């Protein structure tokens, strides 16, 4: 719902969406909440938030470090959900998407997980290690709780995969860093957001020109956090400047 | 879709990022093809026979069972080239890599045995092997690390995270996701995403097939039970496979009990864990109440895997196979007993299987039973571990 | 008198104190008896097959010979239980001890491999094993010492003299002279007083017999030459024996050249020693100008024997077998080459044999030749030795 | 020759012979020469002298230590022969027997060894590791140079061995510590000297009563040397008292 409204609004303004990613609780619950409010105040159109997991076979160094920092702060999934509730209470319209690993969703029951997402105000969930082939239980539970199931569309995706992603996904299609963008639109897929490697303003403008509805940036954001660990204030200052620059490129 | 069933009941699957599905699908197709290719089977059989030393002996241990009605045989995988059963399947997987036109092998290891096995197979078949290993492990397994480098493998220390194998398990997968066109990921046990549990079982199946032929020749009948230790599940499923349809044959898997199940310091996820989704599969695993993957423990580094192959979870669920646990102390006693009574130094991993057989015998000495223990490996590598513990106890 | 010829030409004999002659005569008679006893042969064959793992593979090494006209096969004694060929004959001798109604075994060791082999055989066959070992050796071979004790053998440290093996070789004989009625002295190589050189050869003969059958099956003809390292001479005579009458088959024995023959620091008595009388036999040996037994040297402790089996000296004298030497550096290069190109870690002892085969190939790359190297053992035990040397050289 | 004269003389006096054994050069050339003169002055009827060898598979600890001490003094076979020449020049009638290991006799030629023995005045040679079965070359070379080849007669020796020892030996038969003594006389064997374990006067008298012509004592002698290493004078004093006591028991 929030995604539909956002993209409709962005379209009327002929601009793309800029979506930063950060790990909840990195480097601490307090600082993480401040980081997120700064990202939003700086121009973030939506958020992708990760929940610290012990065995994440999909994240790179920058993000791996984020989880370590969060765990060093004693961050747990329960605390992450408490943070999410607070974030939603402060920002009623911004779409909030979670980046999860299957075990944390399956742990206490798939249905229960999505029900918790719905109660705190989460809009979408991308389960990193659940390919479309194993997605049935996840996307069904997601839809039952008005949560958009997000799917990754690789650049080499064949026709069958494009059709599956277009049919199963909601909110937005996570396009890994064109004609696929055209094919996805042909199959009425959710608006595409390009992710992976987006760290400069020109990449955001390029994504929008290619036909994508926006771009996602994570490592670039998290790197700013880890380089200003000893200076919380400078960390927020740097994040504000980066996000504002990236968002400007989408207009 | 897939060519073969990725599940064993509710267990298994292919829980990997979308980007890795093409690699798994390619591998499954290549495997199915290889399995029906007489030429592939012949090449594999040739390497197993003339390079690895198959068939391995089936040794009757008369001294150990004296005074009881138990007849005990040991399937001698400790005599296989490399000193452990791992060699069987790495040779098969290396051949699959070549069938797919690949010249590179990616692997990761903890105890170092799989790294060594991967390295020897790669050296023999002209494959460029790179092995990811946790910095902490590279420190505790200096001997195995040198063996890997001696055999031309590139050992890559990964410091990320608690530099345990899980950091290299992922490091390997990240690499594979962007190099699978020219590199094959040589998974080390009968676990992980389909088709690995199936491939590893089929490439270890000769253990059970030989055991059946050998026991029929020597005793004129099948065993009352075959017993094997379970870390990831490859040597056990290799022994179990050909006997699954022989309903009279018991299948007993032995997980490490560590300091005791009640201490929480063990490696028995199948019977004391909780089903979860990790390492590309749905299977029982060591995990916290909120879903974080717990750490396993065992005196034997080789059984220190936090989860277990899906086919074992399935066989347990339907009651075809039974799983038990053996503590560090029980494994140590079995290790010392085999050394003194049969002149065979067993791997501490295998010692867990032997320990349970000894329990079956000792608890009911007048019970007539024909047992086969899969001696998955030799224990020359465990001499220092056993020594230190003994001395520490005066 | 004796039942069999104690000499090989001028070499051999029974140069022991009179008190020990009854023991040697008893042993010879028991051996001759055993050799004609179908039951003894069957029991020995059963242990070799079902306990030790025979037959061992004959591995074709294609990577190593690429670009040349040499075809190289490795007789895989490294796959035998224990990791070395020594196991074959200790099992045979243990059976002979039992045939003579003895329940005790006396042995001595330097590198520790023979001690370990003696211990495992004794444990399997219910024999009380006591092993004399020099204090200095017991210090440099802690791993092997623990293996011996793990298998129930009593390891007796002897401090007398330069506590080298010669002090325990004697300590063992002194014991045997007064306990031979109930204890058998398990000599470790094809040397010493008759009947040992003969017994050890016959109990190692299967190496050559299998090699012949295997090479005929695989190549349809005999080898142009079989190559084996020579410390005391057991693995080499074991490989040579069945080929002695096949005049077209070259027999090449490789003695350790150490730091180089010209340095005097080597272990090549057959070609660079002087005939003398010691250890109960007349044979070439490392000795001073006035007759004191010199010290041998080799990077490989296993080839550090100061003399050589009499049958080798004889075969050399008549020109049937040719003997050469290989230096520490040549052995080390062969060790590293086999690891990287075939995925097999060879014993440094065996590496001397491989090194000469590599020389035969490299020196005349266009010479068509079919060679078999006796891979007498695996080299996991030599990993630290090779490591230290490599590091010391940056 | 010297043995025949000695035994003839001892018989006329109805007494047995006492023969001490020591290692030439132990603990030094000088002290060894003094030790030997003391043994003779104390009553030794004959001497058995060892030549230090590196690999002697027949001697016990006490004697093994003697060789080590001699080698530590740099004693060589050549120096041993120089000592023997001197000993003979000082004592013209005492029988001198050597205890050798085969390699030192075979080294530069068996014939040459016995020729050297004859030139320095040695009377007999016992090669420890040469059983009667391998003795041909040794006893033949010995006889060619007027050297008596000595053979050990074990206590369990069967009839054939007794006959061989009786036929091949000269000087004296080395009897390892009775009816054998009677059988040896029956086969006209050289006079028997009992050796091994003889360390007390009563053992000497017992040997003579059993019918033996005398007794040999080594370890007991050498032990006195190693216990008085720091006191050369006391060493000779102790040796004199021991030898005199043992010799007295033979009268
Ligand atoms: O959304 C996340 N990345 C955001 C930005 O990527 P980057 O800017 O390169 O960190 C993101 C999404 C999925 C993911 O798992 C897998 F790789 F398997 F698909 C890992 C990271
Ligand atoms: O004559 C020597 N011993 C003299 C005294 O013996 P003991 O008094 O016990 O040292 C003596 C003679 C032979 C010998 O070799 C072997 F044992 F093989 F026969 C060792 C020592
Ligand atoms: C690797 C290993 C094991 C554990 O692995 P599985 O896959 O459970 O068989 C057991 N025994 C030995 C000797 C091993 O090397
Ligand atoms: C003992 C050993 C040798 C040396 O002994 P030989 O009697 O000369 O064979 C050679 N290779 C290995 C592996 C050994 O263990
Ligand atoms: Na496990
Ligand atoms: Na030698």
């Amino acid at each position: 719902e929030r995604y539909e409204n956002l993209f409709a609004q962005l379209n009327d303004r002929r601009e793309g969406a800029f979506v930063p990613f950060v790990t909840l609780g990195d480097p601490g619950i307090e600082q993480s909440l401040k980081i997120i409010d700064t990202l939003i105040d700086a121009g973030a159109d939506a958020l992708e938030l990760g929940v610290p997991f012990s065995d994440p076979l999909a994240d790179g160094p920058t993000i791996q470090n984020a989880n370590l920092r969060a765990f060093a702060a004693g961050v747990t999934p329960a605390q992450c959900f408490e943070m999410l509730a607070l974030i939603r209470e402060k920002h009623p319209t911004i779409p909030i998407g979670l980046l999860m690993y299957a075990n944390l969703v399956f742990n206490n029951g798939i249905d229960a997980f999505y029900a918790r997402c719905e109660q705190v105000g989460v809009d979408s969930v991308l389960v990193a290690d659940v390919p479309v082939e194993e997605s049935a239980p996840f996307r069904q539970a997601a839809l039952r709780h008005n949560i958009a199931p997000i799917f990754i569309c690789p650049p080499n995706a064949d026709d069958d995969l494009l059709r599956q992603v277009a049919s199963y996904g909601r909110g937005y299609t996570y396009l890994l860093s064109h004609h696929l963008i055209e094919k996805l639109k042909e199959y009425h897929a959710a608006p595409a957001l390009q992710g992976f490697g987006i760290s400069s303003p020109e990449q955001v403008s390029a994504a929008v020109r290619a036909g994508a509805a926006g771009a996602i940036s994570g490592s670039a954001i998290v790197k700013i956090i880890e380089k200003n660990l000893a200076s919380p204030k400078q960390m927020l200052a740097e994040l504000r400047s980066f996000v504002s620059a990236m968002k400007a490129a989408s207009r | 879709t897939t060519l073969l069933n990725p599940y064993f009941g509710e267990f298994g699957g292919m829980y990997v990022p979308q980007i890795l599905m093409p690699a798994l699908n390619q591998l499954e197709e290549a495997f199915v093809r290889a399995q029906k290719d007489p030429e592939f089977q012949a090449q594999f059989a040739d390497l197993l026979k003339n390079y690895a030393g198959r068939p391995t002996a089936l040794t009757k241990c008369q001294n150990i069972t004296a005074g009881t009605r138990t007849t005990l045989y040991l399937k001698r995988e400790d005599l296989l080239h490399g000193g452990a059963h791992k060699t069987n399947q790495v040779l098969g997987q290396a051949l699959l890599a070549k069938r797919m036109g690949k010249s590179e092998i990616i692997a990761e290891t903890g105890a170092g045995q799989h790294g060594v096995a991967s390295a020897l197979a790669s050296a023999l078949l002209g494959l460029k092997c790179r092995i990811y290993m946790g910095a902490k492990d590279v420190e505790r397994q200096s001997p195995n690390v040198f063996r890997m480098r001696l055999m031309g493998a590139e050992v890559i220390p990964v410091h990320s995270g608690s530099a345990t194998l899980k950091d290299a398990c992922n490091e390997a997968l990240r690499d594979w996701s962007g190099s699978y066109e020219t590199a094959h990921y040589m998974l080390g046990t009968a676990a992980g995403p389909h088709p690995y549990p199936t491939i590893v079982r089929e490439f270890q199946r000769m253990i059970g097939e030989e055991t059946k032929a050998q026991i029929l020749d020597k005793e004129g009948r099948l065993p009352d039970a075959v017993i094997a230790c379970v870390g990831g599940g490859s040597n056990a499923i290799g022994m179990f496979a050909d006997f699954i349809n022989d309903t009279s044959v018991g299948l007993i898997g032995v997980e490490p009990g560590g300091h005791g199940i009640e201490t929480g310091e063990h490696g028995a996820p199948l019977k004391h864990g909780r089903v979860g989704i990790y390492f590309g599969m749905k299977a029982p695993m060591m995990q916290t109440a909120d879903g974080q993957i717990e750490e396993s423990y065992s005196i034997s580094a080789g059984l220190d895997f936090p989860s277990v192959g899906p086919q074992h979870a399935y066989l347990n669920s339907i009651g075809r196979a039974d799983y038990v646990s053996i503590t560090d102390d029980e494994a140590l006693e079995a290790f010392k007993t085999l050394c003194r009574h049969e002149g065979i130094i067993p791997a501490l991993e295998s010692s867990h299987a032997l320990a349970h057989a000894l329990k079956m015998m000792r608890e009911q000495p007048e019970k007539e039973q024909l047992l086969v223990v899969n001696l998955s490996g030799r224990g020359d590598k465990d001499i220092f571990t056993v020594h230190d513990i003994l001395k520490a106890r005066g």
